[PDB]
């Protein structure tokens, strides 16, 4: 599914980053599904606790403070 | 904070830090 | 114009519908929230695969994904990129 050239774009917005192999837009794309998923899920686990069946920014904030493989995200969804 | 993590993670915050300088991602969105 | 530096909200959005019950739902603001988890997760491992050597290619990106803790990801993708170029 997910679009390669978006995945490459996104890559290449760090300076250092100047050229990229065309295999590592396809792994980006199958592990950023992967990721995607764990996060959902874990987000998940607290919107039942708040007895919703919608699954709101404020889940994967908490998520993200139970995981150490979440530490990185940490600034972007602050708790 | 993750071990494995700490060194990339203050690396990712200055790199974020200079795309805002610039122009290339905003403050919040 | 988030068309640059974002991936596209529904499909992201259908990944994670496919990660909750049938009867969930996911708000605007939570699609939005992954939208930029996921950008963060590419260049975090990219810029760690960036100093890697001295092209960034995928044995980099695998290799940072190991050192970074996520090598439950290696083995799938390996198959992933098999699968993909066969």
């Amino acid at each position: 599914e997910l679009p390669l050239a978006r995945i490459k774009k996104i890559m290449k917005l760090d300076e250092d980053v100047k050229m990229i192999s065309a295999e590592a837009p396809v792994l980006f794309a199958k592990a950023a599904q992967i990721f995607i998923t764990e996060l959902t899920l874990r987000a998940w686990i607290h919107t039942e606790d708040n007895k919703r069946r919608t699954l709101q920014r404020n889940d994967i904030a908490m998520a993200i403070t139970k995981f150490d493989q979440f530490d990185f995200l940490i600034d972007i969804v602050p708790r | 904070v993750n071990a494995k993590q700490y060194h990339r993670i203050l690396k990712r915050r200055q790199a974020r830090a200079k795309l805002e300088a610039e122009g290339k991602i905003p403050k919040e969105r | 114009r988030e068309q640059d530096i974002y991936l596209p909200i529904a499909n992201v959005a259908r990944i994670m519908k496919n990660a909750i019950p049938q009867t969930g739902k996911i708000a605007k603001d939570a699609k939005e929230c992954v939208q930029e988890c996921v950008s963060e997760f590419i260049s975090f491992i990219t810029s760690e695969a960036s100093e890697r050597c001295h092209t960034i290619n995928g044995e980099d990106i695998l290799f940072a994904m190991s050192t970074l803790g996520f090598d439950s990801y290696v083995e799938p993708l390996k198959l992933y990129l098999q699968k993909f170029r066969e």
